[PDB]
């Protein structure tokens, strides 16, 4: 374990999301980027290097979350401005600027058909707006505080979203309903995705555990000591041994999804880490903070 | 101890086969620098085993460990009650010393790391070890809910606090622990006294801590518009009172003055609330209320720099790195091009943590409207500049009309934001002049270059 | 402008925890 | 007023270089609330300091409470209000340099005032709001005093 | 059981509440309540 890469000064105002793609399709042949200067920078990831490709820009507020597709170099890209605003990540150009109305939108959510894209709001609904149309097709009707966090799953089963209260909302795509309601939390979900083989649903909460609760039958596998801070952030790798957690102190934790020990602890962000995520195979695994900069860890 | 010190300096000098001197040294150092302590534990360790091949006794490798848990060297006091443990549990004859006492302390200080140690279930099961063995003890009980209240303080937490002081009602820290409850709501203002009046019984009194915390559950009464009608006034006077009879029995309560100078500077007497702050900070500039009320008191002078200096200071903590509160005392003056642009920065982070806040919303909107008008009035400004303002305007406006539907606000109704719509609707007009004027500019500069490029042509 | 920032500014202080001293024998 | 500059302090090391002299040290101290540093001459004779020693460090334009300008002739004889009465070791000196990291076409981000008390010399250097206070070639008094903490 | 007083009475706790609301510093009342007073008497 350690760190492949770095660089300096990667973006002028801190990296609140970053995304790889984890397929063997090209998408993986980039890195998307959205920060608070308002500065979409696609990185090429070329020759083990993390060139600058294209570097889009037009959101009015920054950079709240970015998602690749699971099927294209396509990204979709959100902000406070709620204007959701898509990309080719191969020419660099502005596809579209799905408009919210009312300035109340969230981190997205691309489905891995790359056809829905579900969205948060301070209703607590989650509306899945549709890639190709930009219009409120249908809206789950799970009202409450607020919609933190949602999260599609590799091949489409399930589907979560952190609330306010730490109420997880397992809602099912595949008909539209909600299904279970995993209540182990109290403290608002900063963030959730599912793992590989859409069996373990890790949760990350403030609390600083980062309990694993499971979505066949909606129960816990076990409790986890992440952190003391904020557990922020938690991506699984794509051939389902491990799991890095984002803490809200410079750490990254490379937990153990089977035993649930930290295999390695890095240590070389200076200032805390808004986001981690893997490569297609798991080796390198991009970070990304407030330190405005963008970090290579290496797993092999 | 005086003369417990100046005894140890004669016998550490001169040698008469020192053997347990470096102990009685260590044993008042722990108090005094820490590191004292540890050098005279760490010569004590080596000094008993020249005589004969003897083990150290568990009792020294645990003090050293617990002096070492106070440290950064957690790891290295693990090793150290791990070493304990092995040597206490090896003392099968040491039933007059009771070695499963010094098994005991080793195994709480241990769990207490661990729970330290960001292991909460090592600490948990632990603390269930030394229950499943001796559910009399109070700590292990303690700290148990202690674990669980962090994910929220309606978990057998509260529970175990409650039983705990129903097992000891007279123990003052489970007791503390619960008016200490009541703390996260704060719907329990007035009612609280009664609960905080249970031990103020003379064989307890002079509880600074129950005072203490009387004062502050009644300093939180303050800061109401309705100091007119004599009822904040009196709060003052009565905490007041409450704070003079704590510094009576305790001059060197800081608390007592610092909650003193804060009434004072709810009497405005800023002057007076910066230098017993000044006095507190001192004394333990370190506490988290300082790093607020001295900010508090140097942005009241309109200028500061040292205001957003400590509220830096007091952020560099992990606890709430990101944080709305800080936000809301800092946004304040916000007109300086730093200030106004830089504070759009800080609440867009503030919000994108909280975005459900009715105030961060309406003070973006009043700061984007606050620069808007920077530069929709009168300014020869930059052409993007007057293209950037309409949007940040449009989105001031959208904003504005999203926040009038909201039931629950600040609790103060935002009905005034009308006139936020009619700075919108005429900076809105002030766009569509500037955009005028940024066309003639824009001319301007191209007559300008060509103008130029003809004086190159000749040369 | 017409006014400053609304602002609950209120000078709070806290009070520390039970420190639960590790229990040196 | 007059009180250029104050900060909470604590010395960090001393004589890093080794001692060059006798009654006199090099402190290298460290500000807290602004996190400044400071390279200060003391009189290590009259006023002995160690690593660790916290201070209070208030540099003024004048000694009078009433901050009325001195015309910086050493008098005694005097009852006026004086910041002086209130400190422990007290220093006057000429600022005689204002280095800082001023570009081309945008300015400092930070300056380091430098001072000589008499041939005791002092930079303070730090994010350049706190030193505003300075101006080269201008009179200051140190009039820093030990926190016991 | 025994096993409480085995404890509570070799057991060496060196801090508590209280020292942590005193200051260990030089600040008595004297410094203090007298600007308390003073601006008792402008009132």
């Amino acid at each position: 374990y350690g760190i492949l890469f770095k660089q300096e000064q990667a973006h002028d105002d801190a990296i609140w999301s970053v995304a790889w793609g984890t397929n063997k399709k090209e998408n993986s042949e980039t890195v998307v980027t959205g920060s608070l200067d308002d500065l979409v920078k696609v990185w090429k990831w070329r020759d083990e290097r993390l060139d600058l490709q294209w570097s889009l820009e037009g959101h009015q507020l920054g950079v709240v979350s970015v998602d690749i597709s699971h099927t294209l170099p396509i990204a979709a890209s959100s902000s406070l401005d709620a204007h959701i605003r898509l990309w080719d990540l191969e020419n660099g150009k502005q596809i579209k600027s799905i408009d919210a109305g009312p300035v109340d939108a969230w981190t997205l959510a691309f489905s891995p058909d790359s056809q829905y894209l579900a969205t948060g709001t301070h209703v607590g609904k989650v509306n899945i707006f549709g890639v190709e149309s930009g219009k409120k097709e249908y809206s789950l009707d799970t009202r409450g505080k607020f919609i933190l966090s949602i999260a599609y799953s590799p091949d489409g089963k399930y589907l979560a979203s952190g609330a306010i209260d730490g109420i997880i909302n397992i809602f099912d795509i595949a008909t539209g309903k909600l299904l279970h309601t995993l209540e182990g939390h109290a403290m608002p979900i900063r963030s959730l995705t599912f793992s590989p083989d859409s069996q373990l649903l890790v949760t990350a909460s403030d609390d600083g555990y980062i309990k694993i609760y499971d979505v066949q039958h909606a129960n816990l596998a076990g409790t986890l000591s992440g952190h003391a801070s904020w557990v922020l952030n938690v991506a699984f790798c794509p051939d389902d041994t491990h799991f890095v957690s984002s803490s809200s102190d410079k750490s990254v934790k490379v937990w153990d999804v089977g035993t649930r020990t930290c295999v390695h602890t890095f240590f070389d962000h200076q200032d805390q880490v808004w986001g981690v995520k893997y490569n297609g195979n798991g080796s390198k695994i991009v970070s990304v903070g407030d330190d405005q900069e963008i970090h290579i860890y290496d797993c092999p | 101890r005086d003369i417990a010190k100046g005894h140890l300096k004669k016998v550490t000098e001169q040698y008469p086969d020192d053997v347990e001197a470096w102990i009685e040294l260590a044993q008042i150092l722990e108090q005094t620098d820490i590191q004292g302590a540890l050098s005279a534990y760490g010569t004590a360790t080596r000094i008993l085993q020249e005589k004969v091949q003897a083990d150290v006794p568990p009792e020294i490798l645990n003090n050293v460990g617990a002096l070492h848990f106070r440290l950064g060297n957690l790891g290295e006091a693990k090793k150290y009650f791990l070493a304990s443990l092995d040597r206490a549990k090896a003392e099968a004859e040491h039933d007059e010393h009771y070695y499963n006492a010094i098994s005991v302390t080793t195994s709480y200080n241990l769990a207490r790391l661990y729970e330290a140690m960001c292991e909460f279930h090592e600490a948990e099961k632990l603390y269930k070890n030394i229950l499943r063995e001796h559910p009399n003890y109070v700590d292990c009980y303690l700290r148990l809910g202690a674990m669980a209240r962090d994910k929220g303080n309606f978990y057998e937490a509260s529970d175990w606090f409650k039983e705990a002081l129903q097992i000891n009602q007279d123990h003052p820290d489970a007791w503390s622990l619960i008016g200490n409850l009541h703390l996260a709501k704060q719907e329990w203002g007035p009612g609280q006294k009664k609960f905080e009046r249970i031990l103020k019984q003379p064989s307890t009194q002079s509880d600074t801590y129950s005072m203490l915390a009387l004062g502050n559950v009644w300093l939180q009464t303050l800061h109401q518009p309705t100091r007119d009608r004599e009822k904040e006034k009196r709060h003052q006077d009565r905490a007041l009172a409450i704070y003079k009879q704590v510094l009576r029995n305790d001059a060197k309560n800081l608390y007592a003055a610092n909650g003193i100078g804060a009434v004072l500077a709810h009497k405005g007497y800023f002057r007076e609330a910066r230098d017993v702050f000044a006095q507190v900070r001192e004394a333990t500039a370190d506490i988290s209320d300082v790093w607020l009320n001295l900010a508090h008191i140097y942005v009241e002078q309109k200028q500061y720099i040292s205001a957003v200096q400590m509220y830096e200071n007091c952020l560099r903590k992990f606890y709430k790195h990101q944080n709305t509160e800080v936000v809301l005392y800092l946004a304040r003056a916000l007109f300086k091009c730093g200030k106004l642009q830089e504070c759009k920065q800080t609440l867009l982070k503030a919000r994108h943590v909280a975005p459900s806040d009715t105030v961060l919303m309406f003070n973006v909107a009043l700061v984007l409207q606050r620069l808007a008008t920077s530069v929709l009035k009168d300014e020869k400004s930059n052409l993007k500049e007057v293209l950037n303002a309409v949007k940040e305007l449009e989105l001031a406006h959208r904003y504005f009309s999203y926040l009038s539907k909201v039931g629950d606000k600040m609790r103060f109704d935002l009905a005034l934001a009308a006139t936020e719509a009619r700075q919108c609707s005429d900076l809105l007009s002030q766009a569509q002049y500037h955009v005028a004027r940024a066309r003639k500019q824009d001319e301007e500069e191209r007559e300008l270059r060509a103008k130029q490029e003809q004086e190159k042509e000749l040369l | 402008e017409r006014s400053g920032v609304v602002c609950r500014v209120k000078y709070c202080n806290s009070l520390p925890d039970i420190p639960f001293d590790p229990k040196f024998i | 007023a007059g009180i250029l500059f104050e900060d909470i302090f604590d010395v960090k090391d001393i004589d890093p270089e080794g001692k060059k002299f006798d009654r006199v040290s090099r402190l290298h101290c460290e500000s807290e609330s602004f996190k400044m540093d400071l390279i200060l001459d003391v009189n290590i004779q009259i006023y002995p300091v160690d690593l660790g020693d916290k201070f209070r460090l208030v540099i003024a334009s004048t000694l009078y409470e009433d901050g009325t300008l001195d015309d910086g002739e050493y008098n005694p004889t005097d009852d006026r209000p004086s910041r002086a009465d209130q400190f422990e070791y007290v220093m006057y000196g000429k600022v005689y340099r204002i280095e800082g990291d001023e570009t081309s076409t945008e300015a400092a981000t930070r300056l380091s005032a430098y001072v000589s008390y008499g041939g005791l010399l002092m930079r303070l250097q730090g994010d350049a709001n706190n030193l505003h206070g300075f101006e080269v070639d201008s009179r200051v008094y140190l009039l820093m005093k030990k926190l016991a903490f | 059981v025994d096993v409480t007083r085995d404890i509570v009475s070799r057991e060496r706790v060196w801090r508590t509440r209280t020292t942590i609301l005193q200051s260990t510093g030089k600040n008595f009342s004297k410094n203090i309540f007298a600007i308390l007073q003073s601006v008792k008497a402008r009132e």
